[PDB]
């Protein structure tokens, strides 16, 4: 299988934490 | 003999056999009883001197149980299968297209152990399929056997190959599991041991080493003589345990660095866990025996251990250093040498017990799965067993084995030796096995060990030679699955009647004798060398003194079929293949006739075949019919068998018993009561015996051909029956339910005179190609006729038929008397297919006569084709008005070595025309080793030649010149077994004598019906539009490549381009010469073949530019 | 080695852009098609099955694009509609080639000219003809050689 | 051994070029600029907008 | 093999000289089938 | 035909493909599963690859061999013979 390019290249972006998200 | 009811056959044999045929559908019936454990199985092994011995289906139970889920808060433990009452008859599960099988119940123990609760009841495994008695299964109405597999067994393989880039001798060792993964060591040229696991990349031996905790002191201890290791030690940067986990783990998974605990137990997992590797208790007791392991005791263990995978590295690493004798620590001392592959001390046969228990075995895994899935997630202690165990799986695996695995073949049911030499057929193939198209040569050649496991001659003469082949006569099968052959123990020159069953590998540490060597009244050898097998496969001389076994008899080597031919050592190998292979493809005579010359195996053979009607206990007969036979049992109870009659086989050849016993008669426990299709008196009869003269005649015996009397179709000595069955559903569409009815669209009223009112032809009527069989109807829908059948329809004014005929008709060159009709409805709740409303099946019965092109032959391998059947007048006769029955070319038996034919032509007739050796002044001295009971003997008198010990080349002359005068008181055949045969035709007697005598003729079932093809305008295939053919009515004839090549060569260009482009692909030219050829016209130029264009539009389909210009 | 693929695209006239596919042409459906059995079960070519596959990320794609969604998600739509035409063209070409149903490679399009099926290797192999047929000889010594 | 047929059935009329139906062709442009024709019967009504090919 | 079959097909081969001569047998016979094939190469590459 | 003097091969560009094409393939459907004909602009379209019946449109509305060569104004499948459903190509112009 092939889509673990997917997964590495979302891999580099961090979790928002709860207050994040209510400010994006 | 045992057999009661044996006809009295004179036997020319003059060795006396010690052992007696075993039963020779054992191989299939016993296997099936281990398999589900039956009473018979378990006392047998018990009288074998075996302990707690457990069935194959107990075993895969208890090796199913524990069911434990992780955190061991609860268990299940199946147990106790039982087996119930068959739910319908052999007869019945036929007529009625069933599966013969039985209901399968177990136990299910449930302990949960944080409350202690246990709880258990009885669970229905579903319908298990049982072997009939005579060994076939039953499955949607079909017959079945199962085939077994002769397959390499698991074990330890060490092999040495010597290369020409350094002339060294390399060496490699192989453990092959019944399950899990593999594992090989190498030695390479540049002097170091490598390691292969699962077929990865090779490495050194040393990483193997360390990963299980070995250190250089223990590799230096033990391994310290052999520079090999040594240097592959030292060129290792392996340090410490550890590392060699650090190099092996990334190999498998390359994106996650190694942690220490998954790493160490990876090894452990892979390997030395029964989880997931097993030796399947075999492959155990060959690494034993071989390496010197634990020999001494039934080791349960069949997992890898770390001594015994050492002892092979170390086993290599002698081999290579060159020792010839090796022991291990609390092992045996064990010879040093590679191993062969093709030795049966190494090939195991898969008998039906075994294949149906590893299907068991996967769909009682796929519960397992299912079960430990789903039994986290469910009411703890109100749960039930019966509740959460699936049977689906397993039930789907049985069915899929025994309707799409390769082994379970249809039943040959051509003629009785066909299907009973099926049964206890061996195939190397299959899953799991070897495959048609690789292998190469060395795989199919014949071996030393053979002699008494495999018959040597009996086997496919296609492509699958030597990949099938037949089990020896004497020959039964290892508890193992090993082939075990039975000898004689012979002590200090003198034999005792003490038999030992042999297997393979333990026969090559002896020296055995032949059977015929001749011995002392008291058992002795009476010559001072005897000709012996030595442990190579070779064959010597030995001094009776070093002799320490002996062949039980001479019949050992051969199977059932190759036992059958007469005067067996005259035939070449060659042409004894042949003869054994045509014996299976006669058709059943209507009257079948016991052979004048013969085998004593004809007898057995017949009887263990299945086909016969043996009385089950002492009795009287008491009643006697063509339909059944009623027995009195001197015990007072009564016993009622039903004759099948004019059954049709799988084969379409008729299948009819008739009885042989009379009202009041008086017969022993398994006596035959009535004959099979092929039988006589309980005899098999597979042809006919008749006149045969030697002699070219006319040329029309030119080239292998035959020539026939007509006598044979008068009096329907070659006449057989043949019944074909012919079926048609209805079923539902979109547009409503297709129908059967007698009235159908636009057919004359005489077409439909023999039809029912339900629209099925009426029972015995005569039916020809082209007849309706079924009447029926489908709704049409839309029409919207063209204006030119508006026209006529006004014309007449007949209606449009709301319905389209769809009736099924008799096939193109058929013909015969309805026999039968069996009809299934819905309506009735019957089990047809989803969508399907109605089935009716017609059975088409015809008489075939003998005609020009039916192929004949003998036992001897000679067969021909009919090429013209002369008139009883036209015959050659004898001087006593005889007409000879059939002529043989001279020129076909000197050259192709089957000389046995001309012996069995003089015996027949020695037989036909009783004789009476003159002892007048004692015995003479030919005749001096002649049993007494053959001096004389009446006409018509059967004989009995066995194989390998029948009659000598010097008893034949004095018996042809001992023969007793004919009716009027003369010698028709002088004793060179000619005879002065006069011409039919020109009236003047030959001016030679012509060699006469009766021989045994065979009618194969090569009928060339399925064979001959003709075709004006048929079907076409969807998607390409080449006509369809050998599958189907009016197929069309390949034109292949090199008859392309000749067309060329003949500078051919029209009939050629014709071929490829008018007759074949043109779609638009085919209808215009049709209809060029219909109104008389020349025909048109070809168009362009359908092929060049789509291959045009598949090139342009795929980006490529491709046209056509000038 | 290089100069002889250089020489041989310099030669000819014709550009090199054609090793890139603004558009791809579809089969005819006759050579690819849907048959109902008798029972009225389906058959179908796997081919109408690959072009499926490509009708199907495109469309995705030129959806995507138009709202705007950021170029993670873009590119990885790209790469698909890429594979699925490379899968399309020669199947097992990228390596472990698309199954479909069943564990069966599904044939591409070079498939149906590459194996010993297909229209370079079986055409050749002759045809099936009308107005012939086959059976059994006997000897017939009373026939002239004609 | 199993039959099938196409999602159509076959016509076996003849007649050719004689018998003509009146019909007339319509122009259409594209937005990149590309033109197409279009025949239609003249019982016409013919489109405003036309899918191309 | 260095034990010839010194028995004719007219006398009678014994069993073992029977079972020996099935080795070249069973070798001809699985033999010419492939056989065949080299033949068969030659001509399609000389008519190329 | 039959005069054929050569056959070239060769590289094809978009502008080929794009002429040899009768219409593109815009929607991946086939066939309608109840009434089991071809779907609009799926890869089994009349409009595109031609009629399905001779001399036959898909709406019925023209089913007369008169109009050999009459493209349908209701729905533009054009009326022939169907055998050219073997020649007619497609294309799919690709973002
Ligand atoms: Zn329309």
């Amino acid at each position: 299988d092939s889509v673990r390019a997917y997964l590495k290249q979302i891999g580099k972006v961090a979790l928002l934490n709860a207050e994040e998200e209510v400010e994006l | 003999n045992s057999v009661p009811g044996a006809p009295n056959r004179v036997s020319f044999a003059k060795l006396r056999e010690p052992l007696e045929v075993p039963g020779l559908l054992d191989v299939q019936t016993d296997s099936f009883e281990w398999l589900v454990g039956s009473d018979r199985w378990r006392q047998a092994a018990i009288d074998r001197g075996e302990e707690n011995p457990v069935g194959g289906l107990e075993e895969v139970l208890a090796e199913l149980s524990p069911i434990e889920d992780f955190s061991g808060s609860m268990s299940l433990s199946f147990s106790d299968p039982r087996f119930d009452e068959v739910k319908a008859s052999v007869d019945e599960c036929k007529d009625k297209d069933m599966t013969y099988a039985a209901p399968l119940f177990v136990t299910a123990e449930f302990i949960n152990n944080n409350t202690g609760e246990i709880k258990s009841q009885t669970v229905f495994m579903g319908d298990f399929p049982m072997m009939t008695e005579k060994g076939t299964f039953i499955i949607n109405g079909t017959e079945r056997v199962v085939v077994s597999q002769l397959v390499r067994s698991p074990g330890v393989y060490f092999d040495e190959t010597i290369d020409k880039s350094t002339e060294k001798t390399l060496h490699s060792v192989k453990v092959i599991p019944g399950r899990g993964a593999w594992l090989e060591f190498d030695v390479d040229k540049r002097d170091t041991v490598g390691v292969r696991i699962d077929r990865k990349r090779r490495q050194p031996v040393t990483v193997l080493l360390k990963a299980l905790g070995w250190t250089n002191e223990q590799i230096v201890e033990r391994f310290g003589f052999s520079e090999i290791m040594m240097g592959t030690l030292e060129k290792d940067t392996t340090s410490g345990t550890d590392e060699a986990l650090l190099d092996i783990y990334r190999k498998l998974r390359p994106g996650e660095p190694p942690t220490k605990e998954s790493a160490q137990t990876l090894l452990e997992n892979l390997f030395f866990k029964e989880k997931r590797y097993d030796l399947a208790r075999v492959g155990r007791y060959k690494v034993n025996k071989k390496l010197g392991l634990n020999a001494g005791k039934p080791i349960t263990s069949s997992t890898l251990t770390e001594e015994d995978v050492v002892a092979t590295i170390e086993y290599l690493v002698r081999l290579h250093e060159g020792q010839t004798s090796m022991t291990v620590p609390g092992g045996v001392e064990v010879p040093v040498e590679v191993d062969d592959i093709d030795h049966f001390g190494n090939r195991r046969l898969r008998t039906v017990g075994e294949l149906i228990q590893n299907q068991i075995r996967v769909g009682l895994s796929r519960m397992e799965r299912v079960v430990r899935e789903r039994m986290t997630t469910q009411d703890v202690e109100a749960i039930t067993p019966q509740t959460l165990i699936n049977i689906r799986p397993v039930v789907a695996a049985i069915k899929e084995f025994f309707g799409t695995s390769q082994l379970s073949q249809f039943m040959d049911q051509n003629n009785p030796l066909s299907g009973l030499t099926h049964k206890r057929r061996l195939s190397a193939l299959g899953p799991g096995g070897l495959s048609r198209e690789r292998a190469g040569l060395e795989v199919r050649d014949v071996h030393p060990s053979h002699y008494g496991r495999m018959c040597p001659i009996e086997t496919p003469e296609g492509p699958n030679i030597g990949l099938i082949g037949s089990l020896s006569v004497y020959a039964r099968v290892n508890p193992f699955g090993f082939i075990e052959t039975p000898y004689r123990k012979v002590e200090n020159g003198v034999v005792t009647d003490q038999i030992d069953y042999l297997t393979a590998d333990e026969e090559d540490r002896h020296v055995v004798a032949q059977a015929n060597s001749p011995t002392d009244e008291n058992g002795r050898f009476t010559e001072d060398r005897v000709m012996v097998r030595k442990k190579g496969g070779e064959v010597e001389f030995v001094s009776a003194d070093q002799v320490d076994y002996m062949d039980v008899s001479p019949r050992q080597m051969v199977s059932v079929a190759t036992a059958m031919i007469p005067f067996l050592e005259h035939d070449d190998a060659n042409r004894a293949l042949m003869g054994a292979n045509m014996q299976r493809q006669a058709v059943p005579l209507v009257r079948s006739e016991a052979p004048l010359v013969g085998t004593g195996m004809e007898l057995r053979a017949a009887i263990d075949a299945g086909d016969v009607v043996v009385a089950d206990k002492t009795g009287v007969i008491e009643e006697v019919s063509a339909d059944y036979i009623t027995v009195m049992a001197d015990d007072g109870t009564r016993q009622s068998y039903r004759l099948r009659k004019f059954a049709r086989s799988n084969h379409g050849t008729c299948a009819n018993q008739r009885p042989i016993v009379d009202a009041g008669q008086r017969v022993e426990a398994g006596q035959v009561i009535a004959d099979g299709p092929c039988t006589q008196n309980g005899e098999m009869a597979l042809g006919k015996n008749l006149l045969v003269a030697i002699m070219p005649w006319e040329g029309h015996n030119y080239e292998d051909a035959i020539i026939l009397s007509n006598r044979l179709v008068e009096e329907d000595v070659l006449t057989s029956i043949h019944i074909e069955e012919h079926e048609i559903d209805a079923r539902d569409t979109k547009l409503g339910a297709e129908e059967i009815t007698r009235d159908i669209p636009n057919v004359s009223d005489e077409v439909l005179a023999d039809l029912d009112e339900r629209g099925i032809v009426r029972i015995g009527a005569e039916v020809r190609d082209g007849d309706i069989l079924v009447g029926k109807v489908t709704p049409k829908g839309e029409t919207e006729l063209t204006p030119e059948e508006r026209l006529l329809r006004a014309i007449f004014g007949e209606k449009a038929r709301e319905v389209r005929d769809t009736s099924l008709k008799v096939p193109h060159g058929e013909s015969g008397k309805v026999i039968g009709i069996r009809v299934f409805s819905r309506e009735d709740d019957d089990e047809l297919p989803a969508g399907v409303n109605e089935l009716v099946r017609v059975y088409v019965a015809q008489k075939r006569k003998i005609s020009d092109g039916d192929k004949l032959a003998g036992r001897h391998g000679n067969k021909g084709v009919i090429g013209k059947i002369l008139p009883v007048e036209d015959m050659p006769f004898l001087p006593d008005g005889t007409p000879v029955d059939i002529i043989l070319n001279t020129h076909g038996v000197p050259r192709r070595m089957n000389i046995g034919q001309i012996l069995e032509t003089h015996l027949g007739w020695v037989a036909k025309a009783g004789w009476n050796i003159d002892v007048a002044a004692g015995v003479p001295d030919w005749a001096s080793k002649l049993p007494e009971e053959l001096y004389s003997a009446p006409a018509d008198s059967t004989v009995a030649t066995p194989v390998f010990d029948g009659a000598q080349e010097g008893e034949l002359a004095g018996l042809l010149g001992s023969t007793l005068p004919n009716r009027d008181g003369e010698v028709m055949v002088d004793a060179d077994g000619k005879s002065t045969l006069f011409d039919g035709r020109s009236g003047e007697p030959f001016p030679y004598p012509v060699t006469v005598g009766y021989m045994y003729i065979l009618k194969l079932h090569h009928l060339v019906d399925d064979k001959i093809h003709a075709r004006s305008t048929g079907p076409y295939s969807m998607i390409t539009q080449q006509p369809l053919g050998g599958k189907a009515q009016f197929g069309g004839q390949r034109f292949g490549e090199m008859e392309c090549w000749a067309m060329q060569a003949y500078g051919a260009a029209y009939t050629l381009q014709e071929l490829l482009t008018i007759k074949s692909d043109d779609t638009v030219g085919r209808v215009k010469v049709y209809e060029a050829i219909v109104k008389g016209e020349n025909i048109p130029e070809p168009g362009i073949p359908e092929s060049f264009k789509v291959l045009l539009k598949e090139l342009q389909s795929l980006c490529l530019n491709v046209e056509v210009l000038s | 080695k290089r100069l002889k693929v250089v020489a041989a695209f310099q030669q000819s006239g014709n550009s090199p852009m054609g090793m890139v596919l603004d558009a791809v042409p579809v089969i005819p459906p006759e050579l690819r098609p849907m048959v109902q059995l008798d029972g009225g079960r389906f058959a179908t070519s796997d081919l109408n099955d690959l072009y499926r596959r490509v009708i199907n990320r495109n469309n995705r794609l030129k959806r995507l694009i138009d709202l705007g969604a950021p170029e993670i998600i873009v590119n990885n739509e790209k790469r698909m509609l890429q594979e699925s035409v490379d899968a399309l063209f020669d199947n097992g070409r990228r390596g472990r080639p698309v199954t479909g149903p069943g564990n069966r490679p599904l044939k591409s399009l070079s498939d149906l000219l590459k194996g010993k099926q297909g229209r370079f290797r079986q055409n050749l192999l002759g045809k099936r003809v009308d107005y012939s047929g086959r059976s059994v000889i006997v000897v017939g010594p009373q026939l002239k050689l004609h | 051994v199993l039959r099938g047929s196409r999602l159509g059935a076959v016509s076996y009329e003849t007649d050719r070029n004689h018998d003509l139906a009146p019909r007339q062709v319509a122009r259409y442009r594209t937005d990149n600029g590309e033109e197409f024709d279009v025949p239609f019967a003249d019982d016409a009504e013919i489109p405003g907008t036309w899918l191309c090919r | 093999i260095p034990r010839p079959i010194k028995s004719s097909f007219r006398e009678g081969l014994t069993v073992l000289e029977y079972f020996i001569n099935t080795h070249g047998a069973r070798k001809g016979l699985a033999d010419t089938a492939l056989r065949t094939a080299d033949s068969g190469y030659l001509t399609r590459r000389l008519v190329d | 035909v039959n005069f054929f003097d050569e056959l070239r091969i060769g590289l094809a560009t978009a502008d080929d493909i794009r002429n040899w094409s009768y219409g593109e393939v815009k929607k991946p459907e086939t066939i309608n599963y109840r009434t089991l004909k071809p779907e609009k602009d799926g890869l089994f379209c009349e409009k595109i690859f031609g009629p399905t019946r001779d001399w036959e449109c898909y709406c019925g509305k023209y089913k007369r061999v008169r109009f050999k060569g009459i493209i349908c104004e209701r729905c533009g499948v054009e009326v022939t013979r169907a055998k050219v459903r073997r020649e007619r190509m497609g294309h799919i112009e690709l973002a």
